[PDB]
């Protein structure tokens, strides 16, 4: 019981998350992203999605 | 007799399982204490300031899609014992 | 009894830790000489006991009157060379450990360099091995800060033992014919209480020089560090002989508040005079405890006052409430080991429930 | 200097006696608290 | 190896156990870190020949068990 | 000046500040560090959001002698109207450990440079009390209790302390402790049941030794401490009323719930054990299995 | 070499913490300044002992918005009052992001290091901070000799060898660029313990003044009502258990925000308030007279 709220309080405390969606993919293992409010934010993939 | 000699030194170590049966009350005190401790720092992040919402639709049961009145939109983690009954109308909600 | 075996009277010598019940274990084959029973347990004695007890016996047996060849054995000196002789033999290398180190690590950064240090001692420890230190060599040379400390240091636990050799390992290395920088000189010192660890009267002779020299001076940073090395040193090579030389010299480095070096004279101080149990070293290392607010030398005035504290069961229970009862992170510290070295090597109930 | 700008809005639902939700004139909704000074009957829905 | 108490006599050594203490003591200060030197402890049956304090090489029994690696 | 002045929180700044000008100046041995306290004023609840010392000195001697520098409160009145507005000279603490009647005479030469009427905060440095070691008093007149001689004596005002929200956070979580200004389970609310007794029981040892000296040493009377404890008789209650009778109606309606609270419970305990129960069953079976299964993987390894 | 460079681990004391804050946070949001005033000793330890606040700006912190005739001022009268102590760094707050730096605190942070080899810039971001430790870094130079010749991680060696990051993407930022951050630790003597926590004079009332009975029939009516709408459910969701997975237990019945751990909670905690009633009200009545 301990460990479980703990682990909660710190996913609130983490600063937000987005949404986007991949547009394309480029060959240099990044991937174009349109962030749904916002513009476009071409980014390196994350390391443990490919 | 060989094995009451032996017995005694067999008597020593079970004292020291006797101790750990009391170092559990011990342990178990601080841990009950402290479960509202963590629990209360989670009631501050609940209440005021907030900032409000509309909740669009569940995306698992545990994270969320919202938008905001912020003028963007996020994913956000949805904290356990609240409703979850109650976000699958679209209704307004409040993101810390 | 007049016949018995002897491998169980020696039971009782170590375990009490008395130099009476020894000497008169070697009156009944002083009446009785062969060669071959009187040093076999002499062997025996020197390997489980402490080197306290042998220095208090051999005082005694040039007394009485014996053969020089119990006397050696009981100094301890042949006892080392035997185990250096075998390690010569049988020292096997590791490509696992060269490979990693090499390819992957750096000596640029100081906190790898000191882990690959720590190592290299453990590995060929025995005779000297040179074939880590020569390929490695850019390596170890490329260090900066207390990881070139680490470096020389491990130059003495490798070449562990070796009482015709182990003065030599650090002869270019030494204070007064080195000048590359402060930590190779130190690193030297420290690493010359190792090789001498167990026994060395010989190696504590020539440090108290260093210490006596440098007394109220570590208003220089060069002076510190090799000082700091210097006083570990000595506390290593005359574990338990009981000088109250040293004990005298290294109040000066304390109370001068020396920034690494009185960390060093609290340990060197209860080193020596462990287990003695000293109404007096426990009183002046915690009133400097409380005193002093730098806090590497609370730190080592609170592990220190532990180790006087080494076999006193019931007597260290006035110590052990003080240290604990302060709000000083460094006291409360030292204050648990104090608690496992009065009751260390056998259970205890009290001990167990209090921590 | 000290003291510090203030943003004004409105009371969008009073919610509480000591808790108000508002909408501020910089577009977003609010939910906020409410200091001891000033007074709660002054408070009513719709006031500035 | 380490030796917390040896079986030559079967009876505590206290150098033993300070080495370790000194060793598992190293938080604020990583350089200090080489006190296993008083800990490890060798192993190895070590001859006499005779009163020479010379160490003979010979053969001596081992019942078990034959050991494909020590390298 | 002032007619408004009812309490005076303190934030635990201004507590902790005081204490360490006291070790700071090397004043101790009954001697006195003052100092003067800042914040805003000239309300009901007087703040204190700071505080700085005085350049001070006395001679126990005679009281009516002491040092109080006259540069000195000019310069930093000036430097704090700076870092915060709301800073400003609203009194002078006192380090205690008491309320010496040599109080008054520097109250009232320190009444010229306040705006309000100054306060005389005691802040105590050694900690006393079952209540807080931090009293608060105010300078006003009245006549005595003799109907004789109008004479300038200090009002207590209660204190509970306080602290912005801003201080508070780093308060709570710097300490490290139990806690008297938070708690946890009902094992610490029996605590609190005999440490709230216990203030009780030593308070009213004072006020029957205060009425002992009275009628022995005899100190002169005030109708406002005998007054008010005139008060304390006809407010006490007494025995083999109706009133009791009516406590004892609800004492059997809390235990009876409290009795199906605890019935709930054994049903609760009740389900964890079968939850194990169906546990133990099926862990059993599925331990077994295995070892069944490996003996035929086995013996297909042998037979050729 | 010459140096060592290494970077202390810094002890803020309660005296110290309370007052950086309290200044950030009013003045915020607007970048605001003051000095820090301790003890330095060792090469691994630097104290904040105690601070004070410099004037307010708009033009952020700069070398050419800060008051030193103001500074003077304030060292005269420490001199008077014989608690003066030599400056050991300087603390800011940013007004609104995370503890990074910006190219302007650089600039100031520079000459702090020049006055005093060894200094320490603590930033106090008080709108992040919700736990009063949060948000809260020190920060020291890096020199650009460290960088090239690889003497940057001697501060990793001969301390903890361990940072806490509060911020994880902003303080990587300057990790290589311009600064190294190593962790902060708080501290007091036990004299500072006892009064930041106090002992309350309400503490004694409250527990001899049983509340009103209005209050308490409404509390017992109120929850034990409550808790025959939840008993029902029970039984429901343990129709079968004997059925696999957890989750699955909570989708067929509904068992989501479980009845049992529920209708418990409200058992234990009612059950809690009760006992203590009926205690203080026994205790005043049998006390008192």
């Amino acid at each position: 019981k301990v460990r479980f709220i703990k682990d909660e309080l710190r996913l609130l405390q983490e600063p937000g998350s987005y949404v986007g969606e991949v547009i394309k993919i480029v060959s240099d293992k990044k991937v174009l992203v349109k962030v749904q409010p916002e513009g476009k934010y071409i980014v390196d993939v994350a390391k443990d999605i490919n | 007799s060989d094995i009451y000699f032996k017995l005694k030194k067999l008597e020593k170590e079970y004292e020291l399982l006797t101790l750990q049966e009391d170092y559990i009350k011990d342990e178990q005190r601080h841990l009950k204490r402290e479960l509202k401790r963590a629990q209360e720092e989670v009631k501050r992040i609940q209440s005021v300031p907030l900032v409000i919402g509309q909740f669009l639709e569940p995306i698992d049961q545990n994270t969320g899609i919202v938008s905001s009145t912020t003028g963007m939109s996020y994913v956000v983690r949805i904290l356990s014992t609240l409703d979850r009954e109650l976000l699958k109308p679209s209704m307004s909600v409040a993101l810390h | 009894m007049p016949n018995c075996d002897y491998l169980t009277l020696n039971k009782v010598v170590v375990n009490l830790n008395d130099a009476g019940l020894a000497l008169q274990l070697f009156k009944k084959l002083k009446e009785e000489n062969d060669e071959g029973l009187s040093a076999q347990i002499a062997f025996d004695l020197v390997s489980s006991a402490s080197q306290q007890l042998l220095e208090i016996l051999v005082t005694e047996l040039t007394a009485q009157g014996y053969d020089p060849a119990l006397l050696n054995i009981l100094s301890g000196l042949p006892t080392c060379d035997y185990y250096n002789t075998f390690l010569l033999n049988n020292k096997n290398i590791d490509i696992g450990l060269l490979n990693k180190s090499k390819s992957s690590l750096d000596g640029k950064f100081s906190l790898f360099h000191t882990a690959v240090s720590v190592a290299n001692g453990f590995m060929h420890a025995g005779t000297t091995d040179n074939s880590f230190i020569k390929a490695n060599l850019p390596w170890l040379g490329k260090a900066q800060n207390w990881a070139k400390f680490t470096a020389t240091a491990s130059l003495g636990v490798i070449h562990k033992g070796n009482l015709l050799e182990g003065k030599k390992v650090m002869a270019p290395y030494l204070p007064g014919s080195r000048a590359s920088s402060r930590f190779i000189k130190g690193g030297s010192l420290y690493g010359l209480g190792l090789i001498y660890a167990g026994f060395g009267r010989d190696t504590t002779d020539y440090l108290k020089n260093i210490i006596v020299e440098n007394s109220g001076t570590s208003g220089d940073e060069d002076v510190d560090v090799l000082l700091h090395g210097a006083s570990l040193g000595i506390g290593l090579a005359a574990m338990g002989s009981a000088n109250i030389e040293v004990y005298e010299a290294l109040k000066e480095v304390l109370y001068n508040d020396s920034a690494t070096s009185g960390e060093a004279a609290a340990l060197g101080m209860g080193l020596c005079m462990l287990g003695t149990g000293k109404p007096e070293a426990i009183h002046d290392m915690f009133t400097y405890s409380q005193e002093t607010q730098h806090g590497n030398i609370t730190r080592g005035l609170a592990v220190g006052l532990a180790l006087i504290n080494y076999g006193r069961q019931e007597l260290a229970d006035d110590l052990i409430t003080k240290m604990l009862a302060s709000d000083e992170s460094l006291l409360r510290y030292g204050g648990a080991f104090t608690i496992a070295l009065a009751y260390a090597g056998t259970g205890n109930n009290s001990a167990v429930k209090r921590l | 200097l000290q003291s510090i700008g203030q943003l004004i809005g409105e009371v969008m639902k009073e919610l509480s006696e000591e808790k108000y939700i508002v909408k501020a004139s910089s577009g977003p909704r609010y939910i906020v608290g409410v200091r001891n000074s000033v007074d709660r009957s002054k408070l009513k829905k719709g006031v500035r | 190896t380490i030796q917390l108490e040896n079986a030559d006599t079967g009876t505590l050594d206290t150098k033993s156990v300070v080495g370790l203490v000194m060793f598992s003591q190293f938080w604020y200060w990583f350089p200090l870190a080489h006190f296993l030197s008083l800990s490890f402890t060798p192993t190895t049956v070590i001859g006499i020949r005779g009163s020479d304090q010379a160490i003979p090489k010979f053969q001596m029994n081992c019942y078990a068990k034959e050991d494909a690696f020590s390298y | 000046m002032s007619l408004q002045h009812e309490k005076v929180t303190i934030a635990p700044l201004v507590l902790l500040s005081a204490l360490d000008h006291y070790e700071r100046t090397q004043t101790k041995e009954n001697k006195r560090c003052v100092g003067v306290i800042l914040g805003d004023a000239n309300s009901s609840t007087i703040r204190v959001t700071n505080s700085f010392a005085l350049p001070f000195e006395e001679d126990e001697k005679n009281s009516d002698v002491w040092f109080l520098d006259h540069n000195y409160i000019e310069n930093m009145n000036e430097m704090c109207k700076k870092i915060n507005a709301k800073e400003k000279l609203i009194g002078w603490y006192h380090s205690g450990p008491k309320l010496r009647a040599s109080d008054l005479k520097i109250n009232e030469l320190f009444k010229k440079y306040t705006q309000n009427n100054p306060l005389l905060l005691i802040v105590d440095v050694k900690q006393q009390g079952v209540g807080l070691p931090t009293d608060a008093y105010v300078a006003i007149e009245q006549v005595k209790d003799d109907g004789t001689s109008t004479e300038k004596t200090f009002l207590h005002l209660p204190c509970t302390i306080e602290a912005e929200e801003a201080e508070e956070i780093g308060v709570e979580h710097l300490l490290r402790d139990v806690r008297d200004q938070a708690a946890g389970g009902l094992s610490i609310r029996l605590t609190n049941q005999l440490k709230s007794l216990k203030g009780l029981q030593s308070k009213l040892k004072d006020v029957v030794e205060y009425l002992d000296k009275v009628i022995n040493k005899e100190l002169p009377i005030n109708h406002t401490i005998l007054g008010k404890l005139q008060d304390v008789f006809n407010l006490l209650p007494n025995l083999g009323t109706p009133d009791d009778d009516e406590i004892d109606v609800e004492n059997h309606d809390r235990i009876n719930i409290s009795n199906n609270l605890q019935k709930a419970l054994t049903v609760k305990t009740n389900d964890e054990l079968m939850v194990i129960y169906i546990s133990n069953l099926v862990r059993s079976i599925i331990a077994f299995d295995d070892l069944i299964e490996n003996k035929i993987q086995n013996k297909k390894i042998q037979e050729q | 070499t010459g140096r060592d460079d290494t970077k202390e681990t810094v002890y803020i004391s309660s005296i110290a913490l309370l007052k950086m804050l309290k200044h950030g946070r009013a003045g915020v949001p607007m970048e605001v300044m003051g000095l820090m005033l301790g003890e330095f000793v060792d090469d691994y330890t630097v104290n904040v002992v105690d601070v004070f606040a410099m004037p307010q700006s708009g033009t952020g912190v700069s070398v050419e918005a800060v008051d030193d005739v103001f500074q003077a001022k304030m060292m005269d009268m420490l001199k008077q009052t014989g608690r003066d102590q030599m400056v050991v760094g300087w603390y800011h707050s940013h007004p609104g992001f995370g503890c990074w730096l910006s190219s302007v605190d650089v600039n100031t942070q520079k000459s702090f290091e020049q006055l005093n080899s060894r200094a320490v810039a603590v930033v106090v971001d008080p709108i992040q901070s919700v736990k009063g430790k949060v948000v809260i870094d020190a920060f020291r130079l890096i020199d650009t000799g460290a960088l090239i010749n690889n003497l940057e991680p001697r501060q990793t060696t001969s301390n903890t060898g361990l940072l806490n990051k509060a911020n994880i993407q902003a303080l990587i930022h300057g990790l290589n660029r311009h600064y190294y951050s190593l962790n902060i630790d708080y501290h007091k003597t036990a004299k500072e313990t006892k009064m930041l926590m106090n002992l309350h004079k309400e503490q004694w009332q409250s527990g001899l003044k049983m509340y009103d009975y209005e209050e308490k029939e409404e509390s017992n009516l109120a929850a034990t009502k409550s808790m025959v709408k939840i008993a029902e459910q029970y039984s429901k969701r343990i129709e079968e258990e004997k059925e696999l997975t957890e989750e699955e237990l909570k989708t067929r019945y509904v068992g989501r925000q479980d009845p049992k751990k529920h209708l418990s909670e409200t058992a234990d905690e009612t059950l809690e308030n009760n006992i203590v009633s009926v205690l203080t009200a026994g205790v005043n009545s049998v006390a008192i007279k």
